[PDB]
């Protein structure tokens, strides 16, 4: 009895060790929440991570790489519509600008997960980050508390990467209807950004396109009444910014799921947007199990 | 002489408390129905007393055993309606062993205060030693049972519950009927069956005895409720 | 890069495409032969078994 | 051009159905209409197993079957006991999520997947004390699907890139490269013989690869959704399939052709995994709605069901003396 005795009396302490370290780390996986970020293509859903994470959390090659890119697209187009740095640089000043108008065609550069952990007074938040239309990874997600949609406000004219598809804006309407209706993530939470605020203001002031063009159902050309105009805001842009926002709520209410949107641009604003994302510990109260 | 017809009513709340026997604040209600348990077996033989003094020891018994069970009732409700307060009042709550703590530390004090006065000689006066050859009571343990028991606990449950409705409304109003029902039927039944027999104890002459008891069967009825409504 | 594709899938067309010649009973033989080693089909002695 | 040339393959094509077509002589429910029905059959709970977190996404029984090492999705390899059920390690991850898990033949190394595209390995009996990971491989796009051993310095992983890929974790770089699929891979299967791996893709598809030559040589099509899990029959010459429909299915290497479509009218649920026995006459599978059943080979009779959320992974033993479930309720269950 001698290998018996011994082996067994090892194996049952190293079993008791084993078992009191995973007693004492399952503690810290239920007090941290998680969340999800989502969006589309140039819509801005990680370069708020940027602003965000420098909050709590604590290249220059890679950037200028980008940075040719751009002088590519405006030349292409022309036709259809430090040697190299110094050349540039001319063709940067000598940038008709009528390139820029077409925007119909087509701070950082747009490129797996990428995981941020800021920490704070309250319970460490632990995020994520994300084409592939087939979405199959979104099974097994039903333990994230939130999902931070993320959706570009400022275009509502431009096309996707496949071109002459449809609107760059719908093409993320129908995006959220998806998510909106699905088996696994049936009791999530989402909250909606409208990014590129001050876009939206440059586009709409100097006259050139109408929501009412290239979306002819704008029959509500008077605004909700009970309306918080932001302080300043002139009466024209309100009814094009709560547009935007009626259009979504209007799927989310068809059909255990509270969605709440809000308004982002301003480090400070999204900043103030991180305090209101601690402002919105609603859903933890929210749920008020015991019926109440 | 119906009284047989209505005991075995009452031995249908020892079924459902023990079909009643998991998380955090899921351990309580074990607390509560281990009282009921305690209530139902002990509390029924010795109701059927009326034809009586079973013998000496007996009276200590079921004074011993009555108490105890009450007061464990009240204090396990009172700390399960702290438990859900707490869970809501403050989101980012800041444990298996505290709760372990908390039970033994709830139960042994009320049984303290409880089962070692009533052995330990705490009663009257000419009348009552003609009893030994009624539960009278004297030196005001009465009052202090009533103080400890049934009259504390309904300010923290009071103060609790308002503040759980005043963050009811609170948090209605943001969005721009149940809760008010819910805690009526879990609040309101509890004080309906409690608060006469805590109202007539303190009364002690111008109570009649015989009428005395009906009220204290009245809040041994509180344990077939209690596993119904949670 | 379409001629790719229709030279692999001539290759690949290019295989002997045997009859059925009774697979099922040489898949069923096998199973036939089998039958005392699976203990799932025909439960264990509960000293045999090494767990209960 | 290439509508021309195509014209060539169709008629190969169609030479490759017909030819397919002329192969057909009986069904295997008349080859297999004087067999002796297994009967009713039920097991019981031999063993419980509990410790994880989180779901539990893959599991496998090692080739001792006595240990058997589950990934969890908090990023927690432990290695378990089955005798004991008593824990040997638990190995902490660098990535949060996890999707596979393999074990060595010869008893030394893990290998775990991961959302991440990084397919590291683990070496369990080096030096005394912590575990340290040894290579790292990320010479690929995508999500990870599966990983297997050929031997002890060969390891074969399906990523979600549309691609199947051979590695050589000394040089830690791709030996070859296989492609040819117009979907996602999410599963495949070495098979028993170590020279020939089939992969299910999500376009209702599988093929038959070779590993030494490195090229395609049969595909079949015979579901019409999401194919989901793929085992081969201890012969090594056909293997099942299970499908997001509940229909599954055993094919045939050597004529090419379905043989059996076990027809579920009841059953609505989806696939999630099979796995054989040690003789092959029965075929388990599990389901989406909490439960699991176990089928027959060839009568094609509800032998047995075993019920204990969903049910995320199956296994058998080398033994064959036991079976193990995963699921997402954060324990694994055995079955005797
Ligand atoms: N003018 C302006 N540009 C913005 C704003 N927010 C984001 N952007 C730009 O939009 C880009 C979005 O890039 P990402 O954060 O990678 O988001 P994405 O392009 O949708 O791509 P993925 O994050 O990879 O899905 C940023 O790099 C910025 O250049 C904003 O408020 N104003
Ligand atoms: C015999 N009936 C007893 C008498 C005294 C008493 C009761 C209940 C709670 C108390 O705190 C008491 O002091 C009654 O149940
Ligand atoms: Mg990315």
């Amino acid at each position: 009895t001698e290998d018996q005795r011994n082996e067994e009396k090892a194996q049952r302490e190293a079993n008791k060790k084993i078992e009191k370290q995973l007693q004492k780390d399952k503690q810290v996986y239920r007090a941290t929440h998680r969340l999800l970020l989502l969006g589309a293509g140039e819509s801005g859903k990680s370069t708020i991570v940027k602003q965000m994470r420098i909050l709590h959390v604590n290249k220059v090659q890679d950037i200028k790489n980008n940075l040719k890119e751009a002088i590519e697209t405006i030349v292409a187009a022309m036709s259809n519509l430090p040697e190299f740095y110094e050349h540039a640089k001319a063709l940067w000043e000598d940038e008709v600008r009528a390139c820029y108008e077409r925007s119909n065609e087509y701070r950082c550069r747009v490129l797996g997960i990428f995981e941020t952990k800021f920490q704070v007074d309250k319970v460490n938040f632990h995020m994520f980050d994300v084409r592939d239309e087939r979405r199959k990874w979104i099974q097994c997600f039903n333990d994230v508390t939130a999902i931070i949609f993320v959706v570009a406000s400022s275009s509502y004219n431009m096309v996707i990467r496949e071109d002459n598809q449809t609107n760059r804006l719908q093409e993320a309407l129908n995006l959220f209807k998806s998510i909106w209706n699905n088996r696994w993530l049936r009791t999530i939470s989402v909250i909606l950004f409208l990014n590129k605020q001050d876009l939206l203001a440059e586009k709409v002031l100097a006259g050139k396109s109408k929501i009412e063009d290239y979306f002819p159902e704008f029959a509500r050309y008077t605004t909700p009444e009970d309306a918080t105009p932001e302080p300043g805001e002139d009466p024209r842009v309100t009814r094009a910014k709560y547009f935007i926002r009626d259009e979504f709520l209007r799927i989310s209410t068809a059909s255990r799921h509270y969605c709440y949107p809000h308004f982002t641009c301003d480090t400070e604003n999204i900043r103030r947007v991180f305090n209101d994302c601690r402002d919105i510990i609603q859903r933890m109260h929210l749920r008020q199990y015991e019926l109440l | 002489g119906m009284g047989i017809v209505m005991s075995l009513i009452v031995l249908a709340i020892v079924f459902g408390n023990v079909l009643v026997i998991q998380t955090v604040t899921n351990y309580f209600i074990t607390s509560l129905a281990c009282a009921d348990l305690v209530m139902g077996l002990a509390v029924v033989p010795f109701g059927a007393a009326h034809i009586w003094t079973f013998g000496n020891f007996w009276c200590e018994f079921w004074t011993s055993i009555d108490v105890l069970c009450v007061t464990a009732s009240i204090e396990t409700l009172c700390v399960i309606a702290v438990d859900r307060y707490f869970a809501i009042t403050s989101p980012f709550k800041y444990t298996k062993n505290k709760a372990r703590v908390i039970i033994l530390m709830v139960w042994i004090v009320s049984g303290l205060t409880s089962f070692l006065p009533i052995q330990m000689h705490w009663y009257r006066h000419q009348e009552a030693i003609n009893c030994y050859a009624d539960f009278f009571t004297n030196q005001a343990y009465a009052i202090a049972s009533s103080i400890v028991s049934f009259y504390v606990p309904l300010v923290i449950m009071v103060f609790v519950y308002s503040r759980v409705f005043q963050e009811a409304k609170r948090q209605l109003q943001k969005i721009d009927h149940k809760a008010l029902k819910t805690l009526g039927i879990i609040m309101g039944t509890f004080t309906l069956c409690w608060l006469p027999f805590f109202i007539v104890n303190i009364v002690h002459n111008l109570i009649r005895k015989e009428v005395y008891i009906l009220l204290n069967w009245i809040g041994y009825v509180n344990s077939g409720f209690n596993p119904l409504i949670y | 890069q379409a001629r790719k594709l229709v030279e692999q899938l001539k290759m690949e067309a290019n295989i002997d495409r045997i009859k059925v010649s009774k697979a099922a009973a040489d898949l069923m033989a096998y199973c036939e032969a089998h039958a005392k080693e699976d203990p799932l089909l025909t439960p264990v002695p509960a000293s045999e078994n090494p767990f209960r | 051009e290439l509508d021309q040339l195509r014209q060539e393959a169709e008629q190969l094509k169609n030479q490759i159905r017909d030819a397919r077509k002329a192969c057909a002589d009986a069904t295997l429910s008349q080859i297999t209409n004087n067999i002796d029905p297994v009967g009713r059959i039920q097991m019981r709970t031999r063993r419980t197993l509990r410790g994880h977190l989180a779901k539990i996404y893959a599991m496998h029984w090692g080739t001792d079957s006595r240990l058997l090492v589950s990934a969890s999705q908090d990023g927690k390899l432990i290695i378990w006991d089955s005798y004991t059920t008593n824990k040997v390690h638990a190995i902490p991850l660098r990535s949060s999520w996890v999707m596979t898990c393999a074990y060595a033949p010869s008893g030394n190394y893990v290998a775990c997947g991961g959302l991440d595209n990084i397919c590291s390995i683990y070496n369990l009996k080096t030096r005394e004390g912590n575990v340290r990971v040894s290579r790292e491989l990320a010479g690929h796009t995508g999500y990870l699907s599966c990983c297997r051993f050929l031997d002890d310095n060969q390891i074969v992983t399906s990523s979600g890139d549309t691609t199947c890929a051979l590695w050589d974790i000394e040089t830690g770089q791709q030996t070859t490269t296989f492609t040819g699929h117009t979907g996602d891979v999410m599963s495949l299967s070495l098979a028993p013989d170590t020279r020939l791996f089939v992969s299910g893709a999500c376009d209702a598809s599988a093929k038959l690869w070779d590993v030494r030559e490195g090229m395609c040589r049969q595909t079949f099509t015979g579901h019409e959704s999401d194919i989901n899990a793929i085992c081969f029959f201890p012969n090594g010459n056909a293997f099942a399939t299970g499908s997001d429909d509940a229909t599954c299915r055993l094919f045939d290497l050597r004529a090419d052709q379905e043989l059996m479509t076990y027809s579920h009218d009841n059953i609505i649920c989806g696939i999630t995994s099979v796995s054989f026995s040690k003789s092959g006459r029965l075929l388990l599978a599990g389901y989406d709605d909490f439960n699991c059943n176990v089928w027959d080979a060839l009568k094609a009779d509800r032998a047995g069901v075993l019920a204990g959320n969903r049910v995320s992974c199956l296994g058998v033993t080398d033994d064959g003396m036991a079976v193990a479930t995963g699921s997402w309720d954060s324990f694994l269950k055995i079955w005797n």
